[PDB]
RNA sequence: CGGCCAACUACGUGCCAGCAGCCGCGGUAAUACGUAGGGUCCGAGCGUUGUCCGGAAUUACUGGGCGUAAAGAGCUCGUAGGUGGUUUGUCGCGUUGUUCGUGAAAACUCACAGCUUAACUGUGGGCGUGCGGGCGAUACGGGCAGACUAGAGUACUGCAG
RNA sequence: AGUAACUGACGCUGAGGAGCGAAAGCGUGGGGAGCGAACAGGAUUAGAUACCCUGGUAGUCCACGCCGUAAACGGUGGGUACUAGGUGUGGGUUUCCUUCCUUGGGAUCCGUGCCGUAGCUAACGCAUUAAGUACCCCGCCUGGGGAGUACGGCCGCAAGG
């Protein structure tokens, strides 16, 4: 069955990115929408929107490609997963690509990046890495 | 995979089975 | 398997209302009838292992449904167990 | 800035392609309709691409550059040959020797030998040796001139390559890609758009469509040589 | 001025009816020590000739390493064939820390301070290929900011910006 | 003092005597044996043996694998366990922030000071990755009380074997 | 497969455990045409405990039970989602060429082959039926022999596992 919706979202993104698709659709949830917001604000995707599906709602994500058809996402990894979950204190927040990437962290103040969490002095669950 | 490994294993197995056959009554009487 | 009239009668008897067929009560009752029929059949054909596997599958499904009904509401579980003459 | 109109190449049959079975899924961008089991190429993309191809050819030849005309399929042989002759540009029509562009230094010796044998013909040394040797020499002359028709003007390298039916001449496109020379091609519905830089969607199996495209490119290079 | 590193010479042989025919293959690294490197693999019947072909092939294929001052931009891991080489930037004055093939490639490329480890397929050719694959995975911060359409400060940590400032001042 | 691995010649011997961590060297012309010149590395030390860690990503949490290299149970059902779709409210168990107590000294690390320097000694921080008490947050996991139908199953109508 | 009437997460995996599990073999009772281990002659051969020929007993068959192994192989554990296409073939629903006769063609769901991208792999190759991209659970591997052997134990009438 489906165990990790977040990992499934990340793999849909990765598979669409590798195939140079301009569009990826998935079932909607608040967590997926929030990490989509973080991705868009960090400039990793072009834009996203939510339609309505036959049963629930869908998530529509536009992938960003450069003028020479070069992908704007180099990698997407799921860090904390069902089973072995990962939590980081405000001081040992992970660095992605030596700071060139973004680590999404679920803190009690919402979804933040590693730099935002470090600035606000909070910890939480390390959802994923983007670079 | 090469059949050489199967040949080594089969020769070991064949020799062991021959040994078991040769001492069936002796094993039965000692056990 | 059961004919349409047997299914209709069992569903009318054990169903929660006059339309439901997927309630755990109705499913468990139908499974119990099917299992009894299969047991009678296998009492004659002892070497029908292929049908016995289907019997095992039905038994497992009924056990899972009863587990769900017990977890949801114990009173319904007790009522169903006493009404259908089951042990566990 | 289109020399030909939207009816010109349509009449030739530019919208024709190949069967749906032998199509390339990467060409769904320029595919407009499938009819009678064959794919119909949208011509609007063809126009908005041939204008850019014309512009690139103009800026390349105007800045002291040359283009190389490639076509080997019998449908588009005489067309490219006559266009290259009438604009005085290199061309290949018989057969692409594997490695003209990559192995340029070696194949230039063939042109040197052809010139030497033309000089020998001019001096008249057909009787000074054995008849078998002179016969074999004449055969070598014919083979070298026949296989290298438009190659006698290769000084440095072709600054661009114009090719018909990239599937047929995959070696030439691969050589350009290895060297990095830009390639301008008319891609059919079974071709790969990832290998060409300046595609012009259309049919190549028709003599008339390929002829019309060669007319267009020849006009571009001719006017560019006019504006040196 | 070009520096060269002949990292390995191997005597290969093919069998014929008469016997064995031995040739030589040399893997050569060519760089300028300023950020560009090239890898060549030449083969000939004589060692100097094979070295010459390797040198010309390495010079033909050149590739620029995204250095930042004296080290690479960020940690990378490159894999080619079964060879795995990991690279990690180091503070100035650390020096090159790598095995022979990786050390040759990095010193040719002009990297001065880096932590490099080989994690599989000790074969020199494949280790060199993996090192080149890792070096080809590096991204300059300006290109990263361009990809995401953000200012250079919103993408990179302040330490990288300070390092770039000091390097360009020097 | 062949290569790993800084540092080579001569004489004696010849499948011997011997050397050797591995690869392997001794068959009258050995840079591998023995001895002398020369050299290199260390130096009141220098080598050998024994034991532990590293190299070893070679038990792989960081950080490995299972078509043919070692590695998918002959196949199912199912117990304990592990794990779990969308959504509302609540708890604050996990998670996270802060604060107080504790985490002896010594040791380690940073700075300073005293032995003529150093080893060594002292002083002041840090460390003591943890645990206990109070207070704050509720994104995620979990619990509790609900809701939904895309998973799962039932019903009905046909169908092939 | 269609309708989607019903229930409303009731799902997945599964240590141990239970069941099924080719052939040969074993027990009791029948049957026994053909084939046929063993066993007899004949031939070939230097020798034929074989290949070939003529015979031929267990067995092969049936009833009821044991055994529990196989190159029990796709040498590929199960569930789920995503990632170019082309072309055969099996089962079912449907729109349009419509003769509606016709693999007419399309669309769709479920199987089963071939060829082929991206990607993966040491290579061979795999490639929407993954050996690709990921998540959950289980089994297993840690140089070759000794050895799947000895010892002990459990199961089995025994063979043996």
């Amino acid at each position: 069955t489906m165990t990790d919706p977040i990992a499934d979202f990340l793999t849909r993104l990765r598979n669409a990115n590798s195939a140079y698709h301009d569009e990826v659709t998935l079932p909607h949830s608040k967590l997926k929408a929030n990490i989509a917001e973080i991705l868009k604000r960090e400039g990793y995707i072009s834009d996203y929107r939510t339609e309505d599906a036959r049963v629930g709602k869908s998530l529509v994500v536009q992938l960003k490609y450069g003028p020479s058809r070069e992908r704007s996402i180099a990698g997407l990894r799921r860090v904390s997963k069902p089973g072995l979950r990962v939590y980081a204190k405000s001081t040992n927040l992970p660095r992605v690509l030596g700071g060139l990437g973004v680590a999404i962290i679920s803190t009690s103040s919402g979804l933040l990046t590693d730099r935002q969490a470090a600035r606000q002095g909070v910890g939480g669950e390390v959802l994923a890495y983007v670079w | 995979g090469s059949v050489i490994k199967k040949r080594r294993k089969r020769m070991s197995k064949k020799k062991h089975r021959k040994l078991l056959r040769r001492t069936r009554v002796q094993r039965r009487k000692l056990g | 398997a059961l004919t349409a009239e047997q299914k209709k009668e069992i569903l009318g008897q054990y169903g929660l209302h006059d339309t439901d067929t997927g309630s755990p009560e109705a499913q468990v009752a139908l499974l119990t009838k099917r299992i009894q029929d299969l047991t009678e059949h296998l009492k004659v054909h002892k070497h029908d292992h292929h049908s016995r596997r289907g019997l095992l599958l039905l038994v497992g499904r009924r056990r899972r449904l009863l587990k769900y009904v017990a977890q949801v509401d114990v009173a319904r579980y007790r009522s169903l167990i006493e009404r259908l003459g089951l042990r566990r | 800035m289109a020399v030909v109109t939207m009816k010109q190449l349509l009449d030739s049959g530019a919208h024709f392609g190949h069967q749906t079975r032998r199509w390339n899924p990467k060409m769904k961008r320029f595919i407009f309709t499938d009819r009678n089991g064959i794919y119909i190429i949208d011509l609007q993309q063809t126009l908005t691409y041939i204008d850019k191809a014309y512009e690139f050819v103009k800026e390349t030849v105007a800045h002291g550059g040359t283009v190389l005309f490639v076509g080997t399929k019998k449908q588009a042989q005489e067309s490219i040959a006559e266009e290259a002759t009438r604009v005085g540009m290199p061309y290949v029509n018989q057969r692409w020797l594997g490695g003209m562009l990559t192995n340029f230094s070696t194949v230039h010796k063939r042109l040197q030998r052809l010139k030497e044998l033309e000089a020998m013909e001019q001096t008249g040394g057909f009787e000074g040796r054995t008849k078998k040797e002179i016969l074999m020499l004449t055969r070598e002359k014919n083979k070298l001139e026949r296989s290298l028709g438009g190659i006698r003007d290769m000084q440095k390298v072709p600054s661009a390559v114009w090719v018909v039916d990239t599937n047929k001449e995959h070696i030439a496109v691969g050589e350009a890609r290895k060297l990095g020379i830009p390639v301008i091609a008319i891609l059919d519905t079974n071709c790969d758009p990832d290998v060409v830089d300046y595609p012009i969607p259309g049919n190549d199996d028709a003599i008339r469509s390929a002829a019309l495209l060669t007319k267009v490119i020849a006009s571009a290079v001719a006017e560019g040589l006019q504006a040196r | 001025n070009y520096i060269e590193r002949v990292v390995s010479i191997n005597r290969v042989s093919k069998v014929v009816k008469g016997g064995r025919r031995f040739s030589f293959t040399a893997l050569v690294i060519v760089g300028d020590g300023k950020g560009m490197v090239g890898v060549g693999y030449g083969k000939a019947k004589e060692v100097p000739a094979a070295i010459a072909k390797g040198v010309e092939e390495a010079r033909k294929n050149f590739f620029r390493v995204p250095l930042i001052g004296s080290t690479i931009t960020h940690p990378v891991q490159g894999e080619a064939a079964a060879g795995v080489v990991m690279l990690r930037p180091a503070s100035p004055g650390t020096g090159v820390i790598a095995g022979g093939a990786a050390r040759a490639v990095l010193e040719c490329a002009g990297v001065h301070d880096i932590l490099a480890k080989s994690l599989g397929s000790d074969n020199a050719i494949n280790v060199v290929h993996a090192t080149v694959a890792a070096l080809k995975l590096l991204q300059r911060p300006e290109e990263v900011a361009a990809r995401r359409g953000l200012p250079i400060e919103d993408v990179a940590p302040a330490g990288m910006l300070k390092a770039r400032r000091e390097s360009e001042a020097l």
